């Protein structure tokens, strides 16, 4: 029996690659599919070799080798819409390749993944992924605190938020690092209480908290 | 053939049965009258079978309620038995009655409960309530969150905005075809 | 002055329950006996006597009289 | 042929039934005499109902009400359990009062409970009430929010209409059509 | 011919025929003696008789009452439950006098109940009502209610006439026709 | 077995329309024969196709298709009085197509209603809609308060109204929705705690001062 | 037998529309009806390959194409209300396309729907989009505050809302939703408690809240 | 086929073949029949599989409550004894919640018990929490920390966001594959 037939009946989720090393990978798309095609071909009822393949767990793999074989490199995301010829989103201001060797390693990376027929390198701007990053975080009305330095931004959100302002915050980063990694900007979220709950303090540069009507505790100036 | 877990109830095989099949492995279910059910699968699935028994913790635990520590049988009740058997059956019927809304199929509510007020002459502290949900996929659930609010916060003395805490999520995707199987 | 005499005299007949239940539980071993003309007061007074103090009465009700007043503890 | 649920009652039944018909799968409600019912279906609808009966928590348990938590049979019956005991009546006769307004289907009314405050020497506190509705669909459900709060703002002590919150929602859409055999 | 109740009362399956024969289904009532009427409804008819148990919560639970979670058959009685017991009688007997004035078929009285005035040196509120009236239709329903406010004013010592809630409206359209047997 | 025979006794209260895509179709009145009419085609007891239309409902329909297609167009409502020709109520003073574009839009209308054979455009006053809303909304004593604004106009009602202004108002939101529909006027019915119904005023050194209507309302102590 | 057959009774709530890959395609329009038509094809009573298309979640499956091919790109909906032409709703302010890109995006939106035969693609203004959803607000006499910035605008709803304003804005923005999407313009319905309930307060330039007959708060701007 | 153990329990021999299966050696659920279950492993696989009982404790010891102690059949009880069978019993039914989350497979939820304070003359200190759970993954489980915070924050009187300590991880590899039987 073929195995585009072994798995279930809906034979629209799956997606059979024919490999070049003689095997055959099958391409899922999230780790419900991932356990339900690995339990086909753990069980054994197939005779030739096979594997399963994702979108999260092979652009994990692939950094693994390119932070040994090519390291201080600034790139994105690996994408699979089309698993025969994927895009890899290069940084632009922030490489010194010239166009000799991104041909070596659109090569080099098409010798690690046998089911691609080409590799499409493409450089993305550099300033549109932290400016659709800030532009995104303010239309959600939610409050942040923007860190620049070179390499990386972050955005800090913290203080007690309510229900909607974790659950707006939440889906906008779990939509944002899908598209576009969370190599170069960084979002931190800390639901935490205020500091100096209850005290009443004098900030600014010659600090003190009032532990008490008469006690007076001079730390760090707040 | 092989069988892994026998005597168990209605309610507990149904939920090893639905655990199974998402993982695209078969199980069978067997009565025996008076013992109770016993589920068996094939000789391939059962390390697998085996595996995902003891990560998701099967059989189901019989659901734990703070109205069973106080039993009504006692001849003597104190103060804060029958306040704790009447938090218990407030917050019982608060989730009996959300599931009665648009789109929520599961709902749990708990309430902080206070029991040292009453025994000496403190006065009483705020009472916080807090609430889950599971909502049909296809509904804006960041404007759903309201309306568990304003149904949660006059049904009791006095309440904040800030001591209600609802999370709320969308179900998971169907499983609806067959499992399969395995050819030998 | 006359709320508290109130207060308390309903508060004593509660406390008075359990030990007719006693001193009605002995009293009608004896009849099961022969033993329908002794006495049951010298056998109902120190079966009620080493109740009480093993099941610590007068620490119980000595809280629970000031629990109704102040902030005890 | 395949069994589902079996020792059931006759309203847990239909609400399976209910609920299974609703996603084109078919049952069959066997009585068994004294055991109860039994819902069977069939083997190419066995994956699917599994999966809706551990979703829709199927069968349902039986609803909760405070007055079960403090029976009458009680050989003392303290003064929270008399006020607990009344309230948990006037909150059943009053969800009973509103399904027969015109067009409400279904409706469900609760009371916060203050059953320390009348005891202790301070005040008792403000009531508060809440309700849900099912209306009949073709209903501007927006002009409808006054007339509950109108007829329960005067059937208690003195409440105000910020503390009356009155949620309520139109009916799905209906199930009218047979689901349909499987077909090999 | 397939049944979906059995073991029901005679009002109750008075109120699931009338219920049925609204949405042009029909169904059969059969008595069985001592374990009650019995409902059977038609294969094509199954799946929306279904639907209607299920959205109108049929079959109906018996009307609850205040004196009836207080006995008169217990040895002690608290003033609390003589207070109770006389107020759920004064309410019952409103809502019979409320039937017989010149255009109203069915009605419903809420008297406020006031418990915790007693026991302690708190003087009594005042008391609050509330009602709900169906009417013949073809008759103005705005100009009555004055004559219901007007005979509420005067049965309590003191209430005043906005602390009176009258909601009342006309009765639905008529059936008169038959369902109809289903051809195929 | 025809469709008027499978209906009730009385063959008054439904009128079948013959469709010109082949198909009949049963205009009902309401939301009880509605049903009545459905159970009849779900039970499967006739042996073409038909369907049930509505009043309430096949305006419900005709605005999804009127809001992709023809965005930006102010009308009220269409009156199906004859089934066969309805009249499609426009508004005369907030658009400005011609008539060879309003004769498209009149054969586009009826393309989209198969048992229709002509549609009638008729264009209405835009005074008269808000004229008697609120000459019918002074006729019943009630208090009101008129809120102007582009392209539309809201009435409030607040206050702590008694139960004899509840039943006027109610009463006749339903029968002014009914012919004019809450595309342009719409009424705000709400109840809260103050006897001064809606108004508020501010006393200093003059006498009284009528306010600026507002969210805030004043909590009554009386 | 043929798939409209193997469906309901009533021939009306799904449309089976010819593939261009040897596939059919059922068309429901709600979560209902493609639960429905769900189980026929998964428990397998066709011989054949279909699939069942919804508004929302295909809608949601050409976005994810979209944020890879075309980035930085402006729109609101695609939109079905006939199924063989569906209406590309882009945005006129801020596109940077001629007509020819325009005719290649519209080629590669046909590939990706096998369906249709074109794609129809219109450009709206920006000022109505946010000019209709502040008028609708307006209508409902709700408490806003509106947030203007580049590329999207937001809508800020607080204060203590009763029980008739937060359903008048349920059904206010569950319509808007449906015709413009949540790509410009967003609502952010948050309520909280009022603290100047029973407080004597002064309002205006110079304000502060009485908390008590011996307590102030002033509160910052 | 020599032995390993027996008089086991039907969940105490889940949890031997889960363990012993990920090593790479067989086992064999031998039923006793009035006895138990018994374990057998090959001869080759011997010294492994006691060196692994050795290792990993097995059989697992029955799970611990706090409220198993303190039993709820005695005729008089201390307040001591009550306050340490209602928390015990808050710290299941939280459990029981936590696991219907959005991704969680288990977890584990730990309160601060309070002794002293109810006759020492001191008022009862704040209350300290702590979860641990198991998240299926995939899972971003640095912004998980904040939902489970929200949740266990105001379920009880008072509790801070420092008092709160969540300590979470990811689950382990799948186990699909069998061992395999000695080549002999």
């Amino acid at each position: 029996a073929e195995l585009d037939s072994l798995l279930g009946q809906e034979k629209e989720r799956f997606q059979v690659l024919p490999g070049r090393d003689k095997m055959l990978y099958v391409a899922a798309q999230n780790e419900r599919d991932t356990l339900w095609a690995r339990q086909v071909l753990a069980r054994g009822d197939y005779d030739k070799n096979a594997r399963v393949i994702n979108e999260n767990e092979e652009n994990k793999r692939i950094s693994i080798w390119l932070d040994t074989y090519y390291p201080q490199l600034a790139y994105y995301r690996i994408h699979f819409d089309e698993p025969r010829k994927p895009v890899f989103w290069l940084s632009r201001q922030r490489n010194t390749m010239s166009k000799k060797e991104l041909e070596v390693l659109s090569q080099k990376l098409r010798a690690l993944m046998p089911y691609a027929d080409s590799v499409n390198i493409t450089l993305m701007d550099d300033v549109t992924a932290a400016g659709q990053a800030e532009a995104g975080l303010k239309q959600q009305a939610l409050p942040y605190s923007r860190r620049n330095h070179k390499g990386g931004v972050t955005f800090v959100i913290q203080g007690a938020l309510d229900d909607v302002e974790i659950l707006r915050a939440r889906q906008f980063v779990d939509s944002y690092y899908r598209t576009w990694g969370g190599r170069y900007v960084q979002f931190a979220i800390e639901l935490k209480d205020d500091w100096l709950k209850g005290r009443s303090f004098q900030y600014g540069a010659e600090g003190y908290i009032k532990m008490s009507p008469g006690h007076w505790y001079f730390p760090s100036p707040l | 053939d092989k069988d892994l877990l026998k005597g168990l109830d209605q309610e507990q095989a149904n939920e090893v049965i639905a655990v199974l099949q998402m993982h695209n492995i078969e199980a069978n279910k067997i009565d025996s009258g008076k013992l109770g059910y016993s589920i068996t699968v094939a000789e391939p699935d059962f390390t697998a079978a085996v595996y995902w028994i003891k990560t998701y913790q099967l059989p189901p635990r019989p659901r734990v309620e703070i109205a069973q520590m106080f039993p009504a049988d006692s001849l003597v009740s104190s103060p804060r038995a029958e306040k704790a058997r009447l938090y218990s059956a407030i917050e019982q019927r608060l989730e009996q009655s959300l599931q009665t809304m648009e789109g929520v199929l599961s709902a749990r509510v708990h309430i902080s409960y206070d029991i040292d007020a009453g025994e000496n002459g403190r006065p009483p502290k705020p009472v916080h309530l807090s609430a889950l949900a599971v909502y049909e996929r296809g509904s804006p659930l960041a404007h759903q969150i309201s309306d568990i609010k304003r149904f949660l916060k006059n049904s009791f003395a006095d309440v904040d905005y800030d001591n209600i805490s609802v999370v709320l999520s969308e179900r998971s995707d169907a499983q609806l075809q067959a499992p399969g199987t395995p050819v030998k | 002055a006359l709320s508290e005499i109130k207060s308390a005299f309903k508060i004593g007949f509660y406390l008075y329950l359990p030990f007719v239940v006693v001193d009605l539980v002995v009293s009608s071993v004896l009849l099961a006996l022969g033993m329908m003309m002794m006495s049951p007061v010298t056998i109902s007074t120190p079966i009620k006597l080493v109740l009480f103090v093993a099941l610590d009465g007068w620490t119980l009700l000595s809280k629970g009289l000031i629990l109704q007043y102040m902030d005890i503890a």
